[PDB]
């Protein structure tokens, strides 16, 4: 009765769809052509509709203007499982440029976008929200992903909307002018997105060289572990649990004012096939793995900051009183620090279904886990380093041409450094205690 | 540079030994012509690129759905 | 089923027994497993248009790979002229059950440890070719005859005439140990020089054969034997000069 | 000096994922090297184990340092080559006249030196059996020997070896046993062949005509059905120590001697949880249920089934004292006490309550089928 | 799909143009008749981006001949793979240039280029969306200097938005070979710099220290120059032909490459190149792979890079390889040489990545330079030419022709200007 | 209307161990008559000894 809408564009958002969509197709049991041998719970609907007769079809739509990615998942080895006309793709990249995806190319494809969107969730009855993967250091992902979210805030409205993206990371970058991309996505999503979930690379790179002991890591073991974030995140809704907690209580107990919407995550335990056996894998130390400042999912320092409010979310065989125990040591202990006006800061849910492993993977198979999500005000410091950036490599109008000459306007530029530096005051404000 | 000069025309064997006697001396074995067909024809590809070792590899963008564990087929209990 | 299937999904749908006719037409083999390879290349070939100027290329028959066993025969010469029969008696012994065709592992095997190194994706062409509908089995014979390539009728007919002069000596009896006590070790001076003893000539000779010296041989065993010996040499009038010293005939 | 090096793989159960390593060994010392493929780390270093070289072949399992391994396939081509001579099959044949005689045949080819890869006991229904020999037909051979051939159980066996065809052939003597006696008084056909048609035991003569008797016998699809009764019986199994070691054939006629009439027996290889299930009376009890069957799932072992008038407890004054240590001491007859080495894997194991036998025969004969 | 054509024009062109194909066909497998014989199926998903299928199945490279004598034709057309070509995509002219840039650029280059103009615009109409064009010439040459440069001034005239990439053979002082050098050396950069989109230099003396220390020939021959420089042309575009984890295309490389209007002429370099007899002996891994291509003496332009800062860099990965040691590796070679670098920009190098390395090879590195070390070609091209100008040597066949000593005087007034406002951000501080 | 397929698989679970249980009594009783005879089988051992 109750279903999400996926929404994966750009490279990113379609090489994460692939890994999130294998998980959750192995968590229900379904076969690569999408039949059910079974040998029965409606747990399927929220991520799956039935033919009437047999397989099962994804809610989800893929999005992109380069063919070749969209034609490899036609090629793959899921190829009978999605519907072949929704994966629209286009015909030419927008090329690391933000105003082509946004003002030339990107206009003659979301039309059909919404026209699948419409179709599917006329089918959808019981609609939670948006769930959106995209990569903002893109020209067509921030483009097409800020025209779609600027469409879906008008057409729909109130449903809400979690957007899981993937800031650069500090150094290790790929792209030159990427900032310039990255700020205008920003002022886009500010007013349109419910939640922001940050996924930069290298911190993820940090967790797998240190945890997995893996020194040759590519986009397939971070995929998989931002999957596995987003199917703990998602149990709730189709897992039978203790304190059941739905999309619409996250914005309702995590988000203290709408502009401070901004948050980062984390996931533990974190461990191989080697060295877990031989591990305790307690309650207790897991939750004090999960705050721990390496462990966390974006290159932040949280000790720099405060805490402003945390949602945990345990799957397994968890005891209600371990977590409130674990909890108050967690309160206890000095070197994390809460706000003033927030006396009670933890959002706790439970699931009774452990996680599941996928073969060949690089996790082992474990029985307990938890997933958090926090907001804090030391996320000021990835918008500082961006503007500083932005602000050195604009003095000059360094490659102003490539954006003005796609009918662009100049200006643009302007308000978007000017609503950022206003958001950098309103988080530097909400920082003095009373 | 006085190369050739004093190492003529000789097929096989370790030649003089001045000048790039050992670069031609492998070149010359692992195909005729050590140096320079007169106007047998010589490939460029062998000469510029080197060893071949043919193969070609999976995307990996393709091997997301294919993994595999034997253990899990145990009839158990 | 995945036939039926392919054809539902360009909308054809017809009748089992059309549909049976249909595949029975292209499985001539009658094995039950069809190539659309083929399939598509008659199609291909049927809607190109009939034009005596131009050739429709294209292909209706799985070609031999070419360049895989053309290296794989110019790297077995170097080793020396018995590294043929070496294929021939690798072959026999990891057919230890003698049926006539390996499983796939053990064509790997008889590979490695002929010492070529194949990779997946060298192997895997000739791999394909040899076995035409994966039915999990090679026929090691028309492999290695591929591999040395073509003998020649005169050639073959000398042969048999060896063969025969040899066994007339003996009354239509065959023995190894005829051939050991007569030949000509020095005359392999001239397929290929060597600067190993006469002397060595002979062990090298008997080392190669079997220990026993009264094994049973067949006249298709013995002039497959002189074929693997010629293939190593590159002209059947080196071959034939040489056959007529080691016989003196 | 020489190595020989495999490649295993073990399954563990705290992971669920299996392993594998390499399991070198040093002949000229008989020492064992375990070493793993992935991740580079030695696993188990220069320690010997005192591994017989008999047992090293394609298939066979072996236990180290309390974890069981199963040999898949060979490691380089020094090592497959050597062990590559010793594959050849052959199909053997125990043809009724000789029923009573089938511990003597036993021993005698194990003491050949030749393994007992496969066997069973069947009745060779009179169409099947029409359908083999199928080649002679035409020559008057035929129809006596048909007649002969479902006359009564036989008992078909898998001997597999070095030069087996052939090897199998000599051990067993000449064709016709009357000439047997004067040419090979010491052959198979010499000490148990009465006349032309009523020859011992049957052997292949082709490569070809060998497997086809080999699937024909031994495939998966068969059309003999394992004729078997289900009353007034009781099962005995064949613990793997002693097929090990080489006494299957001493066994069996013991208990032939005595009078009993064997059902039928078969080769059956098991694990652990069947292990465990089949010893579900056991699971309580002080005869330490977990080394015992996690023991009886080392290895190859013969179910058989024994009929007499009384059979539970007659059976059972022959077995003897479950312990061969308390059997030594007083009854010294008793085939435990002949036997079994100590508590753990002593011999021969028997039902030891009166209704219960008929259960544990039909799970044997007819729910392991 | 997105694809390109190719044009060639003048004898350098021609060749470079014709090893260039033999490269491309053998990576994807067609023989020189044109019938495929590959072995996997990723080689026929994107090969209709430099093929046209015909009547019957064989492919025809969509690619463009010109010329002003037919000599250089006549002995490509007989050389291996010349039967690859269609007849009608060469265009000939009857008389030849001379080296003369007045003359293949105004009179018999503009009677002659109406055919040209017909056959390109067919062949660029009948494909389904072009990309682009890349074209190969001398900037030495008479025919070539003048005619592709026209020509590249024409098809800019209908087509501004598609992007244009040329690969110039630019003279340097130590191999000279003709007297008028700086003549239509000054003159073809005068009319390449408002139309070509992207330039890479060559330098026919930096390929000739390349050969003789990296790969160590004792005799090369043109033909190793023209593989090299295949192989770097043809790995600058793989990721339009193959999959990859990041796809980037030719307006991707503008757009991340190309900071002002006027900076776009760029350096190039190929890695790993090995002598045959160490092959066997050297490891590959992405470190070494960087270490190689970094260097400045492995570079395809005899401009020392070292002499000035890199304004922005592009690398394009081809084989197996993980995207951290990628970045790192980049990130190493940012901080180790932050002198070589321009400081306010940060993050100048891109990384790109595809899963077909070339055939017959694990790894293989392409990298493309944007740096101020370039000036140093066009300051000693200009020391040249007004050096030879002030007393007005061999000027008189050019001025017969329709020409002024005017324009002269403006590319010599335009490559100064290049020069300064292209050295001036070596300078440049924030 | 869903809810007679829980009705079902409830009135299933529960007899499947209503009857379990059953089994296993069955099983416990040859227990204590298989102890007891191998009890007296070691003493009467015992005291031959
Ligand atoms: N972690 C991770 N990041 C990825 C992956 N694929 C792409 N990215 C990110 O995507 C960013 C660049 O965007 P692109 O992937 O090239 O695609 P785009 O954002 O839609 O824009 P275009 O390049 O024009 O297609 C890089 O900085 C990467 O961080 C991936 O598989 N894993
Ligand atoms: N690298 C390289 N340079 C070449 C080749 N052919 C000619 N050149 C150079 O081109 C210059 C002459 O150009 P030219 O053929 O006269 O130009 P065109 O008259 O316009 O065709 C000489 O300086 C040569 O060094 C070649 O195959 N490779
Ligand atoms: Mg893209």
């Amino acid at each position: 009765m109750r279903e999400v809408i996926s929404i994966h564009v750009g490279q990113g958002g379609i090489q994460v769809g692939n890994a999130c969509w294998e998980l959750f197709c192995l968590e229900h049991g379904i076969q690569p052509d999408g039949q059910m041998p079974s040998d029965g719970d409606d747990a399927f609907n929220t991520f799956f509709s039935e033919t009437g007769a047999g397989k099962h079809v994804p809610r989800a739509v893929f999005l992109d203007l380069e063919p070749t990615v969209i034609d490899e998942v036609r090629t793959g080895t899921y190829r009978q499982l999605f519907h072949p006309e929704q994966l629209i793709s286009g015909k030419e990249d927008a090329a690391n440029n933000f105003a082509r995806g946004h003002y030339t190319i990107g206009k003659e494809i979301v039309d059909l976008c919404l026209d699948r969107i419409r179709k599917l969730a006329d089918n959808c009855t019981g609609l939670q929200g948006f769930l959106v993967f995209n990569s903002v250091g893109g020209g067509t992902g921030s483009g097409l992903g800020s025209l779609l979210l600027e469409r879906l805030s008008v057409d729909y409205g109130k449903k809400s909307k979690l957007g899981f993206t993937i800031y650069p990371s500090p150094q290790v970058s790929t792209a030159v002018v990427e900032p310039y991309n990255s700020i205008l996505s920003t002022h886009s999503l500010l007013e349109h997105t419910d939640v922001a979930v940050m996924l930069d690379n290298e911190a993820i790179y940090d967790i797998c060289r240190r945890n997995l002991d893996i020194e040759r890591p590519t986009y397939t073991n971070l995929n998989r572990l931002i999957a596995q974030v987003i199917s703990s995140l998602t149990a709730s809704l189709r897992f039978d649990g203790a304190l059941n907690v739905d999309i619409t209580e996250f914005q309702t107990n995590l988000v203290p004012y709408p502009r401070i919407h901004f948050m980062l995550s984390s996931y533990a335990p974190i461990i191989s096939a080697e060295k877990a056996y031989h591990e305790q894998l307690s309650v207790a130390e897991i939750t004090n793995s999960a705050f721990e400042p390496a462990n966390m999912m974006a290159k932040c320092d949280p000790r720099h900051g405060k805490y402003m409010a945390c949602s945990m979310m345990y799957r397994g065989d968890v005891v209600p009183k371990d977590v409130n125990a674990s909890i108050a040591t967690i309160k206890t202990k000095r070197t994390i620090q809460f706000v003033d006006w927030c006396p009670t800061g933890f959002k706790v849910g439970i699931n009774y279904q452990p996680p599941t492993v996928v073969p060949g993977g690089d996790l082992a198979k474990v029985m307990r886990a938890v997933c958090m999500i926090s907001n804090s005000t030391a996320i000021a410091e990835v918008f500082s380093r961006l503007d500083h950036k932005f602000d050195l490599m604009y003095a000059k109008r360094a490659f102003v041409h490539w954006y003005v000459g796609e009918g662009m306007e100049e200006g643009e530029f302007s308000e978007a450094r000017e609503d950022l530096a206003a958001l950098e005051k309103d988080y530097e404000e909400v920082g003095i205690e009373t | 540079t006085t190369l050739e000069s004093y190492n003529k025309q000789l097929q096989k064997g370790q030649g003089t030994l001045i000048g790039n006697w050992w670069e031609e001396r492998e070149l010359r074995d692992v195909t005729g012509i050590g140096r320079s067909a007169h106007n047998s024809v010589n490939d460029t590809n062998e000469r510029t690129m080197g060893k071949k070792f043919n193969h070609i590899p999976n995307t990996t963008n393709s091997e997301y759905g294919k993994g595999f564990n034997k253990a899990d087929q145990l009839p158990r209990t | 089923s995945q036939f039926k299937a392919a054809l539902e999904k360009f909308g054809c749908v017809f009748d089992d027994k059309e549909i049976h006719a249909l595949f029975s037409k292209f499985d001539v083999n009658r094995s039950g497993k069809i190539c659309y390879d083929e399939f598509c290349g008659n199609f291909a070939r049927l809607g190109s248009g009939n034009n005596p100027n131009v050739n429709p290329v294209f292909k209706l028959a799985r070609e031999v790979p070419s360049p895989i066993i053309n290296k794989l025969n110019a790297d077995l010469k170097k080793q020396g002229p018995f590294a043929f029969r070496s294929l021939s008696k690798a072959c026999q012994k990891a057919d230890t059950f003698l049926n006539g065709s390996l499983s796939h592992d053990e064509f790997k095997w008889v590979i490695k440890e002929i010492g070529f190194s194949l990779t997946k994706t060298e192997f895997d062409n000739l791999f394909k070719f040899f076995d035409k509908n994966y039915e999990g089995k090679v026929i090691y014979s028309v492999f290695i005859d591929l591999v040395r390539g073509q003998q020649s009728e005169i050639i073959t007919q000398s042969l048999s005439q060896g063969y025969d002069a040899l066994a007339s000596n003996n009354g239509g009896k065959v023995t190894v140990e005829s051939i050991v006590q007569r030949y000509n070790p020095l005359a392999i001076q001239i397929i290929y020089p060597t600067r190993k003893i006469a002397q060595d000539l002979q062990r090298e000779f008997v080392a190669e054969w079997g220990g026993n010296l009264q094994q049973q041989v067949n006249k298709n065993a013995f002039v497959e034997f002189f074929s693997d010996v010629r293939a190593f040499c590159d002209s059947e009038s080196k071959f034939h000069q040489y056959f007529s010293n080691a016989f003196g005939l | 000096d020489i190595r020989y090096i495999f490649i295993v793989e073990w399954f563990d159960t705290a992971a669920s994922l299996i392993r594998t390593y390499y399991l070198t060994y040093f002949t000229q010392d008989k020492t064992i090297e375990m070493y793993d493929l992935k991740n580079k780390k030695v696993f188990l270093k220069r320690c010997e184990y005192a591994i017989k070289d008999s047992d090293l072949y394609i298939g066979s399992i072996l236990n180290v340092y309390s974890r069981q391994l199963k040999i898949v396939d060979f490691a380089d081509v020094f090592t497959r080559s050597k062990f590559q001579n010793i594959k050849e099959k052959t199909f053997a044949m125990i043809k009724p006249d000789a029923y009573i005689h089938i511990g003597k045949i036993i021993s005698i080819i194990e003491r050949s030196g030749l393994q007992i890869s496969n066997l069973k006991m069947t009745k060779m229904s009179q169409e099947d059996a029409r359908e083999f020999y199928g080649e002679h037909k035409g020559k008057p051979f035929y129809d006596g020997l048909v007649n002969f051939m479902s006359s009564d159980l036989i008992v078909g066996m898998e001997l597999v070896g070095d030069n087996a065809i052939k090897r199998w052939r000599e051990l067993l003597g000449p064709t016709n046993t009357l000439v047997a006696r004067e040419q090979a008084p010491n052959s198979i056909r010499g000490l148990f062949g009465t006349d032309g048609t009523r020859n011992a035991c049957h052997g292949s003569d082709s490569p070809g005509s060998a497997f086809r008797e080999l699937n024909f016998f031994f495939a998966k699809t068969s059309k003999l059905k394992t004729q078997a009764f289900f009353n007034q019986c009781t099962c005995c199994v064949i613990k793997p120590h002693i097929v090990k070691q080489n006494q299957v054939g001493e066994v069996i006629d013991m208990i032939l001697s005595e009078g009993f009439e064997i059902s039928a027996l078969q080769t059956f290889f098991l694990d652990r949880p069947t292990a465990e299930e089949f010893y579900e009376v056991y699971k309580g009890v002080l005869p330490e249920f977990n080394a015992i069957a996690e023991h009886l799932t080392s290895g190859m072992c013969y179910a058989l089934e024994v009929r007499q008038e009384n059979a539970v407890k007659s059976f059972r004054d022959i077995a003897g004292p479950h312990d061969p240590e308390i059997a030594k001491v007083i009854r010294p007859n008793t085939i435990r006490a002949r036997f079994g080495i100590d508590r753990v894997k002593n011999g021969i194991h028997c039902t030891d309550l009166e209704d219960d036998g008929v259960l544990e025969v039909e799970y044997f004969f007819n729910a392991l089928q | 799909m997105r694809e390109i054509v190719h044009i060639q024009g003048g004898q350098c062109g021609n060749q470079i143009g014709a090893k260039f194909w033999e490269v491309i066909s053998d990576e994807h497998g067609i023989d020189p008749t044109g019938t495929y014989h590959g072995d996997s199926d990723l080689q026929l998903e994107r090969i209709n981006v430099y093929y046209n299928e015909a009547t019957g199945g064989r492919y025809v490279p969509r690619a463009i001949l010109m010329d002003l004598e037919p000599g250089t034709m006549d002995s490509v057309r007989a050389g291996p793979f010349g039967q690859l070509f269609r007849p009608d995509n060469f265009v000939f002219g009857q008389t030849g240039a001379g080296n003369n840039w007045a003359k293949g650029h105004y009179t018999e280059g503009a009677e002659l280029i109406d055919s040209v103009l017909d056959v390109v615009r067919k062949e660029a109409e009948g494909c389904d969306c072009l990309q682009g064009f890349q074209i190969t010439h001398s900037l030495g040459g008479g025919t070539g200097s003048g005619m592709g440069t026209l020509l590249i001034s024409k098809v800019r005239e209908e087509y501004p938005d598609r992007i244009m990439e040329t690969f110039s053979v630019v003279p340097s002082p130590k191999v000279s070979d003709t007297v008028v050098e700086p003549y239509n050396a000054t003159l073809s950069v005068h009319q390449l710099v408002e139309n070509a989109d992207e330039c890479m230099v060559i330098d026919n003396e930096a390929l000739y220290d390349i050969c003789f220390r990296t790969l160590k020939l004792t005799t090369p021959t043109y033909g190793d120059l023209n593989h090299l420089v295949s192989a770097a042309m043809s790995g600058v575009t793989c990721c339009l032909r193959f999959p990859g984890q990041l796809n980037s295309d030719l307006r991707k490389l503008a757009v991340n490459l190309i900071p002002f209007p006027r900076l776009h002429f760029f350096m190039i370099g190929f890695a790993p190149l090995t002598s045959r007899g160490s092959q066997q002996y050297r490891a590959l891994t992405v470190p070494e792979l960087t270490q190689q291509m970094f260097d400045a003496k492995n570079m395809m332009c005899a401009a020392d890079p070292r002499h000035g800062r890199y304004l922005t860099a592009s690398a394009l990965f081809r084989g197996r390889m993980s995207t951290k040691e990628v970045d790192e590796q980049m990130l190493n070679v940012q901080n180790k040489n932050s002198s070589y670098f321009v400081e306010w920009i940060p993050n100048n190098i891109k990384s790109s990545i595809c899963d077909i390395p070339p055939k017959g090879l694990k790894m293989a590195v392409t990298f493309v330079g944007n740096s101020t070390a370039i000036q140093e070609m066009f300051k000693r091209v200009a020391e040249q030419f007004t050096a030879m100008f002030r007393r007005k040597a061999f000027l008189h066949w050019y001025t017969g022709e329709g020409m002024d000593e005017m324009e002269f005087t403006e590319a010599e007034s335009n490559m100064n200007d290049l020069v300064s406002e292209y050295q001036q951000y070596q300078d440049a501080t924030a | 209307n869903r809810g007679k397929a829980v009705n079902e698989g409830n009135y299933i679970k529960q007899r499947l161990a209503e009857l379990r249980v059953r089994s296993q009594r069955a099983l416990n009783e040859r227990r204590q008559k298989l102890a007891t005879l191998l009890g007296r089988e070691h003493e009467q051992y015992k005291q031959e000894i």
